[PDB]
């Protein structure tokens, strides 16, 4: 099965440097151009880089050039990507990719945010259910997770017991530059007070975890 | 007349072969790693026996030499490429006569 | 640098139709054209290369034509699975360049969204902020407009939204919508309400809540 | 264009000398300019070169594109001995380079 | 100088063999191809056999093929022709010559007369000044060289010292099988009796040597 | 076989003039023709051969042309030396055979001959033969008629003659004829006489003379 597994992506400050990394399998590696392609906030897709199979060759656009370097390890089956003088504007999931006309098989990509913001975890808030739930008809409860920074936040109600019903939105980033998104979930009213909803939200660049009870106010 | 295809027929045919650039060690070209190029070989003309001392002082004088017909292209055909140039840049091009498509005798 | 044009940033298709999405080049490109899938949560995946050569494993309904600066991505009877953004990029000369992407949505019936207000958290309220979500669920089609009033005076520029993917089973949409004020803003006022405008709904919808009760 | 004439694409000069090859059977002409082609036919494609290269190691009869070869050729008439103790005055075709040209 | 040098003819009997040879001076001999080519009595030119350079290949007119042999021997710078079962009409001047594309450099001939008659040197007679020679005018003596066989014969006057006016006739082959000939010569009138006229005949084939001295009667 | 025909046996020319023989081959020879000059006295000489190409060291004024059954040997313009029987040859397929010749003369102003008669001598009449002998010498053209009469009765059977090849400096013939006889015959008669016949004598010449006078 042809894998690119990429890794190294975080939060780094303007000015700083990071090497991402791109863990090759499936495939005869040592035969294969690669590439390093990016997505931003926006879902812009941006060309990075390309390197040779043998490694001699390289391309990149002026955007990154002279601070950018793409680099492989055939022997390794790796491939990586050293980034140096970040700027506001290389904040993108990066992906690789196989390199033939086009790219293919890109793998699922690493998250690079570059600010000058602190790493912050979310307050978690309940979205209780209302007490104007119709009797037999159906109620929505959740959880608003709150100010939190870089992206991204994970988060699951009971466990990953409850996933039918389940919309968690897309992220929106405030005017504060912390993110804030809720998670909500639809059910029987007549299951209110007996079944318990917990969401649990993981926030792994603050290695924050909070479970959060939430009920009908008293 | 039809030009002929062969595989592994004495008359002047088409038969083929692949070119594999990385193969061959130039990763300078992305794409295509492998194309179906073939080539041309083959009988063309009755060899009258007088000519024969002809054709051998011609080989032993060149033996990239002609003093005859050729088993050679009649039609070929370009492909795209896809390779870093010179510049550190990335260039698709038309590159011409790149692939045997019928062979036959000038 | 060449600059790849798609015009239509968003298609609505049913399943069995034909889709055709257009890509503009600002330069001749020659045939030197790519198509791939961007799904929900996944990497974009290649289609097409060299304009009209499909990638191994690509499906028969997907094709694409063009030659110089104006090419087409056709999906020749869709299927549901199609939901997705596609991107257009050319591999004619670097630095390579993307299209925009077009998104292709599945048509359904209409649906009116089920609405949802909900009251700031105690626990938020003690650090001095007030933040009231309003939830439209499972709505078809995608334009619905949130209109917040408080105590019937109309709030503009004080709310932020986010709506989710199209359902893969159900092909619906859902919406929140985020009013934040702070906590001396909040207490200043009684009615609370999320005024909701649909093509599902006849008359707007209000949900709406008294604070403190 | 004009076909191109060499010495010491193009035609170079040979002479063929049946006598000296041991074929006392010809009778006349014992030798003849007879000629040849060699040379450069169109610019080579760096991209071209494994496809050239790979097609000699596959055979070296083999072309891969144009050939510099006879365009205009010449027969001689020659007495020679046939196989029933006979002299023949046989008129035997393309003995002669005239001009060499690209396929 | 180019030069082929034939030698080896003479009279032999219908039925008999005779080894004809050519020898080969002022070229590469290897590297030509050979022919014989005759002359009949009647003049008639005729091919009679080729060779290679090499001698590997032969070719002959039906006339001859199973009788006549070609060979040569390149070391010797010699060409053959091994003649049997010889024929009446086989009888003529037989030349050989280089072979290009035809016959060149032919050598100057040696003839083969084939005839069961003995070989016969000649009587010599004197053809005697008329007494009725007008003074001061011209007057014409001669020698009949008369029933010899086989040619050739050759007539000189006063060793050589007479050439001038002489004509000496193609011999005529009589009823007998014999040749016979004239040799004659014009002089002043006035030199009849004080300048002495000898015809020198040779006739080779039959070692005959014959001076007549011929005078007025 | 093939047969090669040279219709005219003999040709009269001028110095300076241009003469033509002709040669037909029985069947197509393509080019394979060759043509041979013999001067009195010596063996044949190449002069053309593939019918048009001339041998290394032969004279411009000599030239051939034809090409399968009609072949022409051309002397642009006649000097004295080209005396001689011209042969054709075809060396086309084996049996090479040859033409006949064609024998060229030179023209000169009429010249009679002079005529001499010589009696049988006395040494030979011992023997029981008696040889008379008619010399016509140094005359042109060659048409010549002798007439051998013995004591006035014409004879028939019993001459031959034979005639000289045209001299090279004063283009004239000469030409001897003798009579024989058996000695007895001889001695039954008395006058020996030769009659010539040619175009430059003011009428037919007689030379005689009596037996023992």
């Amino acid at each position: 099965e042809v894998q690119l597994v990429e890794s190294g992506g975080g939060l780094v400050k303007p000015g700083g440097s990071l090497k991402l990394s791109c863990a090759a399998s499936g495939f005869t590696f040592s035969s294969y151009a690669m590439s390093w392609v990016r997505q931003t906030p926006e879902k812009r897709l941006e060309w990075v880089a390309t390197i040779s199979s043998g490694g001699s060759y390289t391309s990149y656009p002026d955007s990154v050039k002279g601070r950018f370097t793409i680099s492989r390890d055939n022997a390794k089956n790796t491939l990586y990507l050293q980034m140096s003088s970040l700027r506001s504007e290389d904040t993108a999931m990066y992906y690789c990719a196989r390199q033939d006309y086009a790219m293919n098989y890109w793998g699922q990509g690493t998250l690079v945010t570059v600010s000058s913001a602190s790493t912050k975890g979310p307050s978690v808030f309940p979205l209780a259910p209302s007490s104007k739930s119709t009797s037999g008809g159906t109620a929505a409860l959740g959880c608003l997770v709150k100010d939190y920074f870089p992206e991204p936040v994970t988060v699951s109600w009971n466990s990953g017991a409850l996933t039918s019903g389940v919309h968690t939105f897309p992220a929106v980033l405030q005017s504060s530059g912390l993110y804030s998104l809720s998670s909500v979930v639809t059910v029987p009213s007549s299951s209110l007070g007996t079944q318990t909803y917990i969401c649990n939200v993981n926030h792994k660049p603050s290695n924050t975890k909070v479970d959060k009870k939430v009920e009908p106010k008293s | 007349d039809f030009g002929l295809d062969c595989d592994e027929e004495s008359r002047c045919c088409r038969y083929p072969l692949t070119v594999d650039f990385e193969a061959f060690g130039w990763d300078w070209i992305i794409a295509p790693k492998r194309y179906k190029a073939n080539y041309c070989s083959g009988e063309c003309e009755f060899v009258f026996l007088q000519k024969y001392p002809h054709t051998h002082l011609v080989h032993q004088a060149n033996p990239r030499g002609s003093a005859g017909p050729c088993c050679t292209p009649t039609k070929m055909s370009p492909i795209n490429m896809l390779y870093f140039n010179g510049k550190e840049q990335i260039i698709y091009g038309k590159i011409p006569a790149m692939v045997v498509d019928r062979c036959g005798c000038s | 640098d060449i600059e790849m044009t798609q015009s239509h940033k968003f298609m609505s298709t049913s399943v069995g139709d034909r889709v055709s999405i257009t890509c503009k080049a600002s330069q001749d490109v020659s045939t030197a054209v790519a198509w791939y899938q961007q799904k929900p949560g996944q990497s974009p995946k290649l289609l097409l290369y060299s304009a009209s050569y499909r990638y191994t494993g690509v499906p028969d309904r997907f094709t694409g034509s063009g030659s110089g600066t104006d090419f087409t991505f056709t999906i020749s009877s869709v299927n549901a699975e199609d939901l997705a953004v596609y991107y257009c990029q050319q591999h004619y000369s670097t630095p390579w360049t993307f299209g925009g992407g077009t998104k292709v949505e599945i048509k359904r019936t209409v649906a009116a969204p089920s609405v949802f207000i909900f009251p700031p958290s105690d626990e938020q309220l003690k650090s001095g902020t007030a933040s009231v979500v309003c939830l439209l669920n499972n709505f078809y089609p995608r334009e619905a407009k949130v209109q917040w009033k408080v105590d019937n005076a109309l709030q503009s520029g004080n709310s932020q939204e986010s709506v989710t993917e199209q359902d893969s089973k159900d092909s619906t949409y859902s919406l929140s919508s985020t009013l934040t004020l702070s906590k001396a803003d909040y207490e200043k006022h009684k009615v609370y309400a999320c005024e909701v405008t649909h093509q599902g709904l006849s008359s707007p919808v209000t949900k709406s809540f008294n604070r403190g009760e």
